[PDB]
Formats: structure tokens, C-alpha cells, sequence
């Protein structure tokens, strides 16, 4: 339940506590619509 | 434990910069005869084995292979100076030279700092480019007789000044075709075709406003002259274009099989119906054609030529007008060339050519040079690239220069009396760029034969006088105006050659240390 | 250093053991060995180097961020100094010379405090209290960003980045063109929050005149060439519709699935003609738009290069992914992956396409390029660098590239400090009193770590080839007053520093040479954070490989 | 040398057409006819073009017998896929198999689930590649960890074929050779 992300960059310093879940992947930005989502109902797609 | 797998010893201090100089001083070296009109020939073994005969500065660099890595920045200027302009490579590379070599006594010497000089090179460029507006001049463009002798000007340094009687009429009339109204001389260097044909005699020779097709006719039924022909640009093969989709058909009944076949004579009859409605007379395809196809087009005299080149097609284009369609329906009047004719196939034993003559500004010429071997018709066609690229600049902008060592010795008389009032230290290498420009004089002078000392001494004081246009000429070397004589070239040359030679030597002053065994 | 040393006596490893002090001396040299081509390459007085791949390819550079990334190093402890040099590009984009030398010198005046049987641990608490107290003092010492009634300061901040490279001579006429373009191509995000992205305007290497006639375009420059040469290559006239695609507009067959398997022969050639033309219904419906210029990323056949030279509509392949959305960014419009809609039907809206005043096709030394200006939604910027070879312009290209950055940082924040070491040697006045008050072992780690901020100003003279410890001593002087300057301006003796062409201590305000302070506090964390992962090894164990 | 059999090595039956102008019809000719004999030798051998989902008794024919196939040594590679449906690495290699079938019509494609092949054959093991050729075993190849593992492409199966002896190096059906028409057309135009 602990997961520790590694990403390459800045300082230990800024490291903290983010209260969600953090996601490690990029997005694909293959069309680029969307931008910022606020109020943002999430979900899991297994299928294709 | 080497810490380093590419060079970790290193050549550091002044020893990098004496191989850099002193490679930037070789590297002019071979090429410091080959300037003047009794310059010389050089020869280059390639690896591959076609060897080529050459004096252009171009020519020389591309095709050695120079393993110094500062030497390599001089090399490149003729290929910078070549795709710029296309003339005045030569004295690029000697210029450039110059400046490193008279630049080189000042860190062993004074030890002045690099920067300092880089400073110095810009204020010297910024008064070189001042001065030389000042000497250069505006003339009439429209003058067919002036534009002979501007031709000439570079044509004289080359073999073909015995024939500069010719060889200004064949180029003012090629570029004056692909010449057109809209930086208002669009046009390029890549319209202009220039067909290298062995044996004849290059005195024989004439500008055709057409394209040279290096090919046979298909059909042996076809008449070979034709008198009002109407040009029809394809890009779709005349032959059954095969399908990407890959299909399978099963043949199971008998009549499904002879059927296949006979579409396929149908959409081939369909096809060469659609060529025929708007009647034709030659026909043009960059792809191949069935003998199936052929059999057709005999009864509306549709003459074809097939496996042309994308690039061929597009001169054809702009010569009679005629639109590239690939698709057989969307043929129009419109679509088929008119304005064409002289359509005639002479006969060579070599090849088969065929002409073209014409009767939307854009238009297109190919020059048939004649001569009495391969490489030497590599010169002339070199030679007709160099009496193109001088014409274009003094159509571009209508400004004009002298030259032959006049136009860089008002540089050098106007730079050191900037210099005697420069007071300071940039003083000092601000001088050596007035003592750079002496070698393009001095080289002439040394190629015709003469003594350099006196004859550049009393060039010195006739310069102090207050005049500008007294040269130097190349076969005796007298002190004579060229106004008399007629040497002149546009100005872009000469500012392209002092732009390129201060930033050269801006890239090569401000290196210290030499390391290799990257291997990326 | 003298000998190697015993290889695995009574442990039994396959590899090689070594301990002691031996290892750490061998840090200080790799570290040092590694930092003497970036020493050469620091301040405007440095020279560059060229760097040759046994190939006869070679390329000029002077930075030292793609240097020691081409520089293939066995040693792990120099790798980290390789990575350093690549991870202050990334975030800062300036100063990857200055990072590699103050690390090297702060692991090797700290080598004189190891064999004084100070611990590592005790010697990095006493630079971290030296940190900590230099970033307040570096936040105190920062000015303001107006300074007077006009700008003023951003034709100062790219002279710079613009220092020590090739085109520093002609900072004057290309700090007018960065500070043109990074304002030309801003935008919006986060409510407010103005960003610049860098990488965003165009560099080509082009061949010509010279860096100095470089001409800045008001507008993105394509740099691709025309697909056929019988089509119109200037497109004037106001309102020019700019169509930005992406799906596979050349002839390509149906899915993976799909085998056409046929038994009745008639409908064979009818098959082959609505795959013919399914891809040209798309063009019709574009030519209906009416847009005089198409980009594509996929390849165009013939089939539709008739269409366009016949409807006079300019068709351009092999474009790239990246590019299109800074044209559709730029132009107005917006990226069609596909045509298609919520319905069911198939169509094209006229609101997908951009607009802008001018479309020209340039060429210049073999190289054409489509000038796009005027664009009315938004502007953008391109700089067309001109110089002697391609190798020349990759400086060239790296001296835009970090002056893009620098002049990102003053923008996104105000903050700025001078140059010439001005910073560095205040450190020192003000760690020098602070040495002293805290007492105990801790006193020797902060005034080495004084002593060793010291060479970025002792640097710039020893490439200058001039006297250096008067430059040093007269900035000591000065630097040393400031501390008791006795405050009631009249606060005289600061934001001074070294003016290398003339050899004087100046006022840097009025010579017009600046950095942003946030370029400082990254360098020294991440110079701090490399001494630290150095310092704490004691033991290597080399494994050969398998 | 190479220069002089570039113009007929380097060109198939719908390359050689280019050089019918440039080129002697008896040079050109001649090599069109050999090269046209070898076309109609792969039609005869396209005995297959479809994964053949074989069971047990079968395989002691369609296996082996196959791999002799004219016994004029006319040997033909049968390449086996002891599938699992459980793994994922045996789906992916299915798609492989339906896929080179489709180009590779001389090469015999097999398929057979691996409980069914061996008597309590570890389930790991398999997805199990076996490659017949005259009755021997040319190659046992184990999961497909070589070949990148989940992350398999079209274009390193091809390039197995090539070391086995299957499918010829430069041959045209391969895609390291098979360069895109995209590709050469701007060669071509920068010619
Ligand atoms: N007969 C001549 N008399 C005086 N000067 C000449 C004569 N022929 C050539 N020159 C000078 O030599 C130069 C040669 O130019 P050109 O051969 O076109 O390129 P490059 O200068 O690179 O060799 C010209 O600029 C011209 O001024
Ligand atoms: N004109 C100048 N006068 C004095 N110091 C300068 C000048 N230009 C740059 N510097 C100094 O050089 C240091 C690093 O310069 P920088 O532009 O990062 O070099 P590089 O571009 O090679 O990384 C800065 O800390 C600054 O103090
Ligand atoms: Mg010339
Ligand atoms: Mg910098």
C-alpha cells in the first residue's frame, strides 16, 4: 500500500507526502485535447 | 582506471593553435596557383576511379578527404560559398588564410587575447563592408551588351575564355528564359537542365527551349516529327496497376477466368479511350507501359515515352504548360500542353534524343554542350554553372564592384588609415586585416610572372592618389585602369568572401585544445 | 597512486578490493581530471574545443554539457559529474561549466580536511549550515527587476548567456532577437500562470551572409521541402486557411482483417476503384473548405498531388509530430487526428482551419524552408542562424538554446543578481564571520567552503593570462567593506566584479551583465548533493564482467 | 565489380523493367529469364499459406513426412508451436505464425496444443518453437525471453527465419529488405 515512485529530477528536498494516488506514466498527447481536469470522474479500463 | 576512453592525454596551450594555423595555412597552399587567368590544372584521384579535371576552389575541397579537424572549417567554406553564390570559391579559402597567417605573430608575440581580436575582426568587417558601397556602383540590367562582359569576367579564369564569345550568348539566353517577374529574380539554378552529350564541337551549339529526352520512341509505327504536338503529363502506368490489398479470387465456373483477361482488356480499352477524349499527339509517363497499350493509342497517333524522371516531368511541365494528372479521368483541354512544336528525333548512333521547342512565367531551357570528352564536358558545364552565378547577383540586386585586386586594395588603404587613427590595442590586429587583403593582389601578380615588390609598391602610391578602379592585370601585369580593359563582378561575391573569411577565422582563433576517440 | 594493492589476500572475491585513503585520492583525481576541459571553457575569456569520433566527423563545443556526455568515462565516481552536467540542462539550461568546477574544487579542498581525521559526516553538516545561510544571504542581496523608467534588463540578461561563445561579438544585435521571440511565443495555463516553452521556435542551419545579417521571422518557419515543383510556390492574400492533418492520406490498403476474396470477377475492378476513390473523397471535401495550404504527417502519393496542383493547394509530406501542434497552436487551428464527428455521418467543418497573412517558400544554400507570418490567433517566432558549416551552427544552436532559458528564468521570476564572481566572493565576507560563531570543528568545513566558492572568480583570470591575485585582492577589498558598511544610499561596495577586456573592477549594473538567482540556488544544492555522494565512499568493489 | 552486378542482383522481374531502356535487351534479357524461372519454382512450392491446427496421430506425418517432403533433395521447414492458452507469450506467437503464413506460402506452419503433445510436459516450458527439416531437429527453442520476451515484434520472428536457413537474406518478402515506397522515392528525389 506504501508504493515509493522514482522519478529523475529536482531535489530530495521537494519530496512530501501527495495525498492521492500518484501515477508514474506520461499521458500519449496524441490528439492533445485536454489540458488541466477539475471535478474529474475516474476509471479502470481492463478491456481494449 | 583512465577515467577517460576518448584522448584522455590532451594537446593544450599554443601547440594546438600552431597545428591549427598552420593546417588553415596548407589547406591554401594547393590551391594558391589556381587563381588569375594563367592559373593551372590539378588532377584528384577518387577512390571510386572517375577522375575529374578541375581549377575551381568548389571542386577542389569536396573531393579530398582531410583527416585534421580545424583544417576541415576551411574546407567547407567552397561548399558555403558554392550553394550561396556558385563564383569567387578561390579567393574565400586564401583570404581566410591570410588572416590566420598574419593573425598568428600576435598570442606567440604580444600575447593579446583571442577576444580581443574577435572584436576587432567586426569593426574591420563592419568598415570593410562600408567601404566597398563606397566603391561599388549601380549599372543598366537591361543592356544585353553589358551583360556580356560581366560574364566574361569569371569565364576569363577558366578554359572556355577562347570561346567567350559564345559562351556569353549561350547563358544570357538560359537564364534570361528561366528568368521571371513576382527577392524578384526567383528563380533557381534547379529549372536550368544541362545535358552533357560526348564528341561533336563545342563551337556547334545553340540554347533550345525544351527538354532532352535520352530515349527511343516505344513502337516502331510512330512518326517521329510532328508538327503542332500537344504534350500530356501522366504519372499513372499505361501497364494493369496491381492492387496493395492482395486478393484471392477462387475460380470454380469456366467462363470466370477467360472473363478476368477480357476486363483486363477492357479497363485498358476504357483507359486509352479516356487519353483519346481530348486527342492527343504525345504522351508523357514516369512509369512503365504494356504492349497491350500500345496497340490502342496507334490509331490517334498518341506518341509515348515512358520511365521519365519525376524531375524531367516537372521541366516538361513548365515549358509547354501542360498540368501533371495522374488519374486518366480528369483530362481537359486545359490539362493538354499547346504552345509547343519542332518536335524531332535526330538520329545518333549513341542514344536516341528528341527536341522540344515552344512557340504561368516560369520556363525551363536545356543546354546541349558538346565536346571531345566526358570530364571535359564536366568543365564546360562547371564553367556554364559559374557564368550563370555570376549573372544572377547582378540581376538580383543592380550593384556592381571592380575587381582583380583593386576593389581588396581600396579595403587595405581605407582599413590602415582607420588603423593609424585606431589608437589602443585592438590597433594592432586591426592592422593585420589591412595587410590580409594583400595576397589576393600579390597571388595575381606572382601566377602572370611579374615582381611583386615593385610592382605592389607603386600600386600604393597610385591607390593614395584618390582613386579606386586601377587594378592589376593578369597576362603582363600593368597598372592600368580596368575601366580600359573591362574586369569586373558583382559585389555579392566579394562580400560574401570577407563576411566568410572574418567568421571562419572567428570559428578557428577560439581553439585551444585538441581531444578525439569519441566514437559516437 | 604508488602501487596496486593485493588482490582479494584471504576474501575471495572474484574482482578487485581496495580500501583506505588510496580510493579517495583517486576521487579527487577523476574528479579533477574530468574538470580540467571544463576549466578552459569557463567566462567569455574561455576557448573552445572540438571533439573528434575517429570517423573524420567532428564538432565544435563549449559548454560542458554535451562535452562530457560524448566523453565516454569507465570511471563511476566521474559519471557523476557526466550526469550533473546533463541534469543542470535539463532544469536550469545554464551553467553546466560552473557545476563541474565548483563540485571538483569543494571534493578536493574538502581532501585536505579528510586526512585531518574530520569525518565526512561532520564536514558536509558544516557545508549545509554554509548552505543554508548562503541562500538567505543570496535572497538578501538580490535586486528588483525595474531599476529605472524603461525595461532595461532583458538586452542585459541575454549578453549573459550570450558570453563565451562564437556570436558574443554580435550579442548586440541577437539579445534584441531572443527577447523578440520568447515574447512572441508565451500562453496561458493554470489561471494566470504564464509560461514559455522552450525548444518552441525554430532553429535552422542555414548558410549564407553572415550571423550578423540574421534575419528574425515574424512567424514559424517549416522546414521541409515541396512535394512536386509544378506547384505554386507563393500564396498571397489576406486570410490564408491552414489545414493541419495527421491520418494516412496515401493509398493504403484495408485492415489486417479484411481479405478481399472474390468470386464473381465483374465486381473486381469496382472494388479497385472505390480504393481509389475513398481516398479521394477526403481531398474533394477539402478542396471544398477551400484551404490554399494542407500539412501532413504522413506521406502524400500522386493520386492526390493532382488535385492539389490542379485546385493550386499546397501540399507538404513528411512533416513531424511535434511541429504541427505548435502550427495549429500558432495559426488557429486545431489537430485532426481523423475525420469524423459525434454523428454518424462523415464530413469537414470550415472551423478546423487556421488562419494567417503570408505562406512563401524560401530557399538559401540548399535548404527550403516555408516562412508562415502574420498569424492572427497568436504570434510565434523562428531564427534563421547563418554561419560557416552545420558543425559551427550547433554552437551556435546550443548558445540560442541556453539563452532561451536564462531569459525563461528572469521572466518567470524578477529576481536577478550580477555576474563576475560577485556572489561568489561575498559568500566568503559573510561565512567568514559566521565561521567563527558557531566554535567547534565545524569552523574549518565553512571557511573551506568559503575558499573553494572562491574559483569561479579566479578562473575567469587565469584564462584571461593576466595577474590574478590583484583582480582578487582589489574584489576582496571591496567585498570585505560591504559586510561593515555601516548603514545610516551611500551603501557603496557591492555588485562589483571582474571586467576581463579592460582588467578593472567595475560597477556590473551599468556594464549590463546579469543572471537570474534561482540559477544559483540550483547550482549549489545540485553541487552540494554531488559532494555528497562522493565524500561518502570509502570502499570500491570492481566485479569484471561475465 | 559490384557495380556490375548491382544492375541484375539488386533488382527483381518488376525492378529489372527500369533498366529496359538504359540497359542491352540480350544483357537484360537473359537475367529476366532466370529470374522468372525462380519466381515460378516458389509458386510450385506453395504447398502451404494457412497455420495447420494438427492433432497427435498426425504428427508422426504431418511433422516429419513433411520435413522430407520430396523423398532431388526437396527439403521443407515445419515449424511447430506447442500452444498454451494459458500463457501469454503463446498467444502472441499464434499471431506470429497466421501472419508469416500469409507471406511464407513454401515454409509449413504447425500448431498444436502443448498438453496434447507431450505426456506431462512441464506447462512452463512451452510456448515450445521446434523446427523440422528432413526429419531432424534443426532448433528447440525455449520461451521467447531471446526474442524480446512480451515485448515480441513481427520483424524479429522474420529475422529468426533467416539464421535457421528457412527464408533466404536478401530476399524481397522480408521487411528489412522490403523498404517502404515511401522510402525510395526519396532516394530518388535526393539522387
Ligand atoms: N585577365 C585578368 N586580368 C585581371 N584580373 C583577372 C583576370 N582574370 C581573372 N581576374 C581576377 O581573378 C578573379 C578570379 O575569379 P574566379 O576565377 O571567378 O573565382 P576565384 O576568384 O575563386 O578563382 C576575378 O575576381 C578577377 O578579378
Ligand atoms: N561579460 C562578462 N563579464 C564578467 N563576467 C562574465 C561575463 N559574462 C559571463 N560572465 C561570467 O561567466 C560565468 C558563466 O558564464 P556562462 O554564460 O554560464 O558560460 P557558458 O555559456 O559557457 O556556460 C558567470 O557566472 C558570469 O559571472
Ligand atoms: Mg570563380
Ligand atoms: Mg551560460
Amino acid at each position: 500500500d506504501i508504493r515509493l515512485v522514482k522519478k529523475v529530477g529536482g531535489t530530495i528536498d521537494d519530496t512530501e507526502m501527495i495525498d492521492g494516488v500518484v501515477l508514474t506514466q506520461t499521458a500519449i498527447k496524441s490528439a492533445g485535447g485536454p489540458t488541466r481536469k477539475e471535478k474529474a470522474k475516474i476509471g479502470l479500463i481492463q478491456f481494449q | 582506471v583512465v577515467f577517460m576512453n576518448a584522448s584522455q592525454e590532451r594537446t593544450t596551450g599554443r601547440q594546438a593553435q600552431i597545428s591549427n594555423i598552420t593546417a588553415a595555412k596548407a589547406v591554401a597552399d594547393v590551391i594558391r596557383t589556381c587563381l588569375g587567368p594563367k592559373a593551372m590544372l590539378k588532377m584528384l584521384l577518387d577512390p571510386m576511379g572517375g577522375l575529374v579535371l578541375t581549377n575551381d576552389g568548389h571542386a577542389i575541397l569536396r573531393e579530398i578527404d582531410v583527416a585534421h579537424p580545424a583544417a576541415k572549417s576551411m574546407l567547407e567554406l567552397s561548399r558555403t560559398q558554392d550553394e550561396e553564390v556558385g563564383d569567387g570559391t578561390t579567393t574565400v579559402i586564401i583570404l581566410a588564410g591570410e588572416i590566420l597567417a598574419q593573425c598568428a605573430p600576435y598570442l606567440i608575440e604580444k600575447n593579446i587575447h583571442p577576444v580581443i581580436i574577435i572584436q576587432a575582426l567586426k569593426k574591420a568587417l563592419t568598415d570593410a563592408l562600408e567601404v566597398i558601397k563606397q566603391v561599388s556602383k549601380p549599372v543598366d540590367v537591361e543592356n544585353d551588351a553589358a551583360m556580356k562582359k560581366l560574364i566574361q569576367a569569371s569565364i576569363g579564369t577558366k578554359y572556355v575564355i577562347h570561346w567567350s564569345e559564345k559562351m556569353c550568348e549561350l547563358a544570357l539566353d538560359a537564364v534570361k528564359t528561366v528568368r521571371k517577374d513576382l527577392n524578384f529574380e526567383i528563380d533557381i539554378k534547379r529549372y536550368v537542365r544541362v545535358e552533357k552529350i560526348p564528341g561533336g564541337d563545342v563551337l556547334d551549339s545553340r540554347v533550345l527551349k525544351g527538354v532532352l529526352l535520352n530515349k527511343d520512341v516505344v513502337h516502331p509505327k510512330m512518326s517521329r516529327h510532328i508538327e503542332n504536338p500537344r504534350v500530356v503529363l501522366l504519372d499513372c502506368p499505361l501497364e494493369y496497376k496491381k492492387g496493395e490489398s492482395q486478393t484471392n479470387i477462387e475460380i470454380e465456373k469456366e467462363e470466370d477466368w477467360n472473363r478476368i483477361l477480357q476486363i483486363e482488356e477492357e479497363q485498358v480499352q476504357l483507359m486509352c479511350e479516356q487519353i483519346l477524349a481530348v486527342r492527343p499527339t504525345l504522351v508523357i509517363t514516369e512509369k512503365g507501359v504494356s504492349d497491350l497499350a500500345q496497340h490502342y493509342l496507334l490509331k490517334g497517333g498518341c506518341s509515348v515515352l515512358r520511365r521519365v524522371k519525376k524531375s524531367d516531368n516537372n521541366r516538361i511541365a513548365r515549358v509547354t504548360g501542360a498540368t501533371i494528372v495522374n488519374r486518366v479521368e480528369d483530362l481537359k483541354e486545359s490539362d493538354v500542353g499547346t504552345n509547343c512544336g519542332l518536335f524531332k528525333v535526330e538520329m545518333i548512333g549513341d542514344e536516341y534524343f528528341s527536341f522540344l521547342d515552344n512557340c504561368g512565367l516560369q520556363k525551363a531551357c536545356t543546354i546541349m554542350l558538346r565536346g571531345g570528352s566526358k570530364d571535359i564536358l564536366n568543365e564546360i558545364d562547371r564553367n556554364l554553372q559559374d557564368a550563370m552565378a555570376v549573372a544572377r547577383n547582378v540581376m538580383l540586386s543592380p550593384s556592381l564592384s571592380p575587381g582583380g585586386g583593386a576593389t581588396e586594395m581600396a579595403v587595405s588603404v581605407k582599413l590602415a588609415e582607420k588603423a593609424k587613427q585606431l589608437e589602443g590595442i585592438q590597433q594592432w590586429p586591426y592592422q593585420a586585416v589591412a595587410d590580409a587583403m594583400e595576397c589576393i593582389p600579390r597571388t595575381l601578380i606572382q601566377n602572370a610572372g611579374g615582381d611583386p615588390i615593385r610592382l605592389l609598391s607603386q600600386l600604393r602610391a597610385k591607390h593614395a592618389q584618390g582613386n579606386f578602379t586601377t587594378g592589376i592585370d593578369g597576362d603582363k601585369g600593368k597598372i592600368v585602369d580596368m575601366v580600359s580593359y573591362g574586369i569586373w563582378e558583382p559585389e555579392v561575391i566579394k562580400q560574401q568572401s570577407v563576411k566568410t573569411a572574418i567568421e571562419s577565422a572567428c570559428l578557428l582563433l577560439r581553439v585551444d585544445d585538441i581531444v578525439s576517440g569519441v566514437r559516437k | 597512486q604508488l602501487f596496486n594493492n593485493s588482490r582479494s589476500d584471504t576474501l575471495f572475491l572474484g574482482g578487485e578490493k581496495i580500501s583506505g585513503d588510496d580510493i579517495r585520492n583517486q576521487n579527487v583525481l577523476a574528479t579533477m581530471a574530468v574538470a580540467n576541459v571544463v576549466k578552459s571553457s569557463l567566462g567569455p575569456v574561455g576557448l573552445d574545443k572540438m571533439l573528434v569520433d575517429d570517423i573524420g566527423d567532428f564538432t565544435v563545443t563549449n559548454d560542458g554539457a554535451t562535452i562530457l556526455s560524448l566523453l565516454d568515462v569507465q570511471h563511476p565516481a566521474g559519471k557523476i559529474l557526466v550526469e550533473l552536467a546533463q541534469q543542470q540542462d535539463r532544469e536550469i539550461g545554464d551553467g553546466t561549466t560552473s557545476v563541474v568546477i565548483i563540485a571538483s574544487e569543494l571534493l578536493k579542498r574538502a581532501n585536505e580536511l579528510v586526512k585531518n581525521k574530520i569525518h565526512p559526516t561532520t564536514i558536509i553538516t558544516g557545508f549545509r549550515v554554509a548552505l543554508r545561510e548562503a541562500i538567505r544571504f543570496i535572497n538578501e542581496v538580490l535586486s528588483t527587476s525595474v531599476d529605472t523608467l524603461g525595461k532595461e534588463t532583458l538586452i542585459n540578461i541575454a549578453k549573459t548567456s550570450m558570453s563565451s561563445k562564437i556570436i558574443g561579438a554580435d550579442s548586440d544585435f541577437f539579445s534584441n532577437m531572443v527577447v523578440d521571440a520568447l515574447l512572441a511565443v508565451k500562453t496561458q495555463n493554470s489561471k494566470g500562470e504564464i509560461k514559455y516553452p522552450v525548444k518552441a521556435v525554430n532553429v535552422l542551419k542555414a548558410h549564407g551572409k553572415s550571423a550578423t545579417e540574421s534575419l528574425l521571422v515574424p512567424g514559424y518557419a517549416l522546414n521541409c521541402t515541396v512535394a512536386s515543383q509544378a506547384m505554386p510556390k507563393r500564396i498571397a492574400g489576406g486570410n490564408v486557411k491552414i489545414a493541419c492533418l495527421d491520418l494516412n492520406l496515401q493509398k493504403a490498403r484495408m485492415a489486417m482483417g479484411v481479405q478481399i476474396n472474390i468470386d464473381d470477377p465483374e465486381q473486381l475492378e469496382q472494388i479497385r476503384k472505390r480504393e481509389a476513390g475513398i481516398v479521394l473523397e477526403r481531398v474533394k471535401k477539402i478542396i471544398d473548405a477551400g484551404a490554399q495550404v494542407v500539412l501532413t504527417t504522413k506521406g502524400i502519393d500522386d493520386l492526390c498531388l493532382k488535385e492539389f496542383v490542379e485546385a493550386k493547394i499546397m501540399g507538404v509530406r513528411r512533416c513531424k509530430k511535434e511541429d504541427l501542434r505548435r502550427i495549429a497552436r500558432a495559426t488557429g487551428a486545431t489537430l485532426v487526428s481523423s475525420m469524423s464527428n459525434l454523428e454518424g455521418e462523415e464530413t469537414f467543418e470550415s472551423s478546423y482551419l487556421g488562419l494567417c497573412d503570408e505562406v512563401v517558400q524560401a530557399k538559401f544554400s540548399d535548404d527550403e524552408c516555408i516562412l508562415i507570418k502574420g498569424t492572427s490567433k497568436h504570434s510565434s517566432s523562428s531564427i534563421i542562424l547563418r554561419g560557416a558549416n552545420d558543425y559551427s551552427l550547433d554552437e551556435m544552436e546550443r548558445s540560442l538554446h541556453d539563452s532561451l532559458s536564462v531569459v525563461k528564468r528572469t521572466l518567470e521570476s524578477g529576481n536577478v543578481v550580477p555576474g563576475g564572481g560577485c556572489v561568489e566572493a561575498a559568500l566568503n565576507i559573510y561565512l567568514d564571520n559566521f565561521a567563527t560563531t558557531v566554535g567547534s570543528r565545524e569552523q574549518l568545513a565553512i571557511a573551506e567552503f568559503a575558499a573553494a566558492l572562491l574559483i569561479i572568480p579566479k578562473t575567469l583570470a587565469v584564462n584571461a593570462a593576466k595577474d590574478s591575485s590583484e583582480l582578487v585582492a582589489k574584489l576582496r577589498s571591496y567585498h570585505a567593506a560591504s559586510q561593515m558598511a555601516k548603514p545610516e544610499k551611500r551603501r557603496s561596495y557591492r555588485n562589483y566584479g571582474l571586467d576581463l577586456i579592460r582588467g578593472k573592477i567595475v560597477d556590473e549594473i551599468h556594464a549590463g551583465v546579469l543572471e537570474p538567482t534561482i540559477s544559483k540556488v540550483k547550482s549549489l544544492k545540485s553541487a552540494l548533493e554531488a559532494c555528497v555522494a562522493i565524500l561518502r565512499i570509502d570502499t570500491m568493489i570492481t566485479v569484471d564482467p561475465e | 565489380a559490384k557495380q556490375h552486378e548491382n544492375r541484375l542482383e539488386d533488382k527483381d522481374l518488376s525492378d529489372l523493367e527500369e533498366l529496359e531502356d538504359d540497359e542491352d535487351e540480350d544483357f537484360l534479357e537473359a537475367y529476366k529469364i532466370k529470374r522468372l524461372n525462380e519466381i515460378r519454382k516458389l509458386q510450385e512450392r506453395s504447398k502451404f499459406g494457412e497455420v495447420f491446427h494438427i492433432n497427435k496421430p498426425e504428427y508422426n506425418k504431418e511433422v516429419t513426412l513433411a520435413s522430407q517432403g520430396k523423398k532431388d533433395d526437396g527439403g521443407v521447414y515445419v515449424f511447430v508451436h506447442l500452444s498454451l492458452q494459458s500463457k501469454l507469450q503463446s498467444r502472441i506467437l499464434s499471431h506470429l505464425f497466421q501472419s508469416a503464413a500469409c507471406k511464407f506460402r513454401e515454409i509449413k506452419f504447425v500448431e498444436i496444443p502443448a498438453n496434447r503433445a507431450i505426456e506431462n510436459y512441464p506447462e512452463s516450458n512451452c510456448p515450445t518453437l521446434i523446427v523440422y527439416y528432413r526429419g531432424e531437429v534443426i532448433k528447440n527453442m525455449i520461451t521467447l525471453l531471446e526474442l524480446g520476451g512480451n515485448n515480441s515484434k513481427m520483424e524479429d520472428f522474420e529475422d529468426f527465419m533467416v539464421k535457421v536457413g528457412a527464408v533466404a537474406e536478401g530476399d524481397n518478402r522480408l521487411i528489412m529488405n522490403r523498404d517502404d515506397e515511401e522510402s525510395r522515392e526519396e532516394r530518388k528525389l535526393h539522387y
